[PDB]
């Protein structure tokens, strides 16, 4: 039903595997067997014509965290000077203003530290986009659900078995054999 | 012999993927059953 | 493959007490400073990524693996 | 303070070439279900049998509420995999037997 790859011509010598795609074989150990994403296809020709629009619909996508950053850290501005005023008005203690305080800024930290994971993970997410060449193995699933979801008909990617046959059907190996020969021609160290 | 045996356990896993593909079914059970179907064929040529 | 001080730091020894029986033996002094984790609970968990990767580390986890694995009867 | 967070992320992208392992793993974490959630699921099972045994039907339906009912019909789809994945540890309690 589903296609498999023979034992023999992967997972053994270098001689016989050849690294006929230019892939590792802890890359193929992780394709193969269902750990790891590989695309196998991009349409870098429709990335290139509509570019604008997804840099559109990323840009307002931006705009709309530092609206709501604007407004939580206005909400954390308030906050501070809440509690701070109405406990020293009390004066139940000592120092009930300088606690609270460092527990209201405890809280900020935590939602400043938040701040850095979605703004960064976005950033990442977007910069993946940049580089999306294929034969690029995918690690993170968690993270290719969020390229896939966000964005199809341009990156196609898949796993195992059938992704290889996928880039075995797209391989050119008359012009990978050139560019290994000029390589051959003009190259230096054990890169040769 | 023990051809009959390797020979079994991908004719069985092939079977149930046939199942498993059939109705729907999520991707981590698929997956799952893709997976064991290619580490049986696997045993079959070169056990170890 | 990893050092002795992370061992000893995994069981309750901490690092004032280890270097009073070791501090004229000048490999494990030498390995002592060379090591840069600290901590009884850093060693623990750190041990249980190299041993058994693919968790996240749990404070209780990683203790009672030390015990189960070789203290346990 | 951000110690165990690098720690966790590089752990969870590993090899484990084990398949048993792989499996577990694969389980990972999905949320156990108490008992007023798991009932709600099941609701959004009949509410999506429901939509699509009527979009099943020959006769014409509008198509803005046919997306919605597509909607339902997908929500049901969701539902399902996802009773099915929170449940996931239990059958292989039953298979240690």
């Amino acid at each position: 039903a589903a296609p498999v790859t023979h034992i023999w011509y992967f997972k053994g010598v270098p001689s016989r595997l050849g690294y006929l795609l230019d892939l590792a074989p802890k890359d193929l150990e992780k394709v193969i067997y269902f750990a790891a994403y590989m695309i196998t296809f991009v349409d870098e020709e429709r990335r290139t014509r509509d570019l604008p629009s997804l840099e559109a619909h990323v840009s307002v996508e931006r705009q709309q965290i530092e609206q709501r950053r604007d407004s939580d850290l206005e909400a954390r501005a308030k906050k501070l000077e809440t509690d701070l005023a109405e406990l020293e008005a009390e004066g139940a203690k000592a120092d009930v203003r300088r606690k609270v305080r460092e527990g209201a800024e405890r809280e900020m930290k935590q939602l400043r530290d938040r701040a850095q994971r979605e703004i960064d993970r976005l950033d990442e997410v977007w910069n993946r986009f940049k580089n999306l060449k294929v034969q690029d193995l995918e690690g993170d699933e968690l993270l290719y659900r969020e390229l896939r979801d966000r964005f199809g008909t341009y990156f196609d990617g898949s796993m195992g078995a059938a992704a290889l046959q996928k880039r075995l059907e797209s391989f050119d190996l008359d012009e990978e054999a050139e560019r290994l020969r000029e390589i051959i021609r003009t190259g230096k160290g054990q890169k040769k | 012999s023990d051809l009959n045996d390797l020979y079994r356990r991908v004719i069985n896993r092939n079977n149930r993927l046939k199942r498993l593909l059939d109705l729907g079914a999520p991707e981590i059970i698929v997956n799952n059953e893709k997976r064991m179907l290619q580490e049986a064929v696997d045993a079959l040529f070169d056990n170890g | 493959k990893q050092s002795v001080t992370v061992l000893l730091k995994a069981l309750g020894w901490t690092t004032e007490q280890i270097l009073e029986e070791f501090g004229e033996y000048e490999s494990m002094r030498a390995t002592l400073e060379k090591d840069h984790t600290q901590g009884q609970d850093d060693a623990l968990l750190d041990i249980y990524r190299k041993l058994r990767p693919g968790e996240p580390p749990t404070r209780e986890a990683a203790q009672t693996l030390l015990e189960n694995l070789y203290f346990n009867p | 303070d951000e110690d165990d967070a690098p720690a966790q992320q590089v752990a969870a992208a590993g090899a484990t070439a084990d398949p048993v392992k792989d499996y577990l793993k694969q389980i990972g974490k999905v949320p156990l279900l108490n008992a007023e959630q798991e009932v709600e699921l099941a609701k959004r099972i009949e509410a999506g049998l429901f939509a699509e045994d009527k979009l099943a039907n020959s006769d014409k339906l509008a198509p803005k509420l046919k997306r919605e009912l597509e909607i339902i019909a997908e929500d049901g789809r969701r539902a399902k995999n996802h009773l099915l994945e929170a449940n996931l540890r239990l059958v292989v309690s039953l298979a240690k037997r």
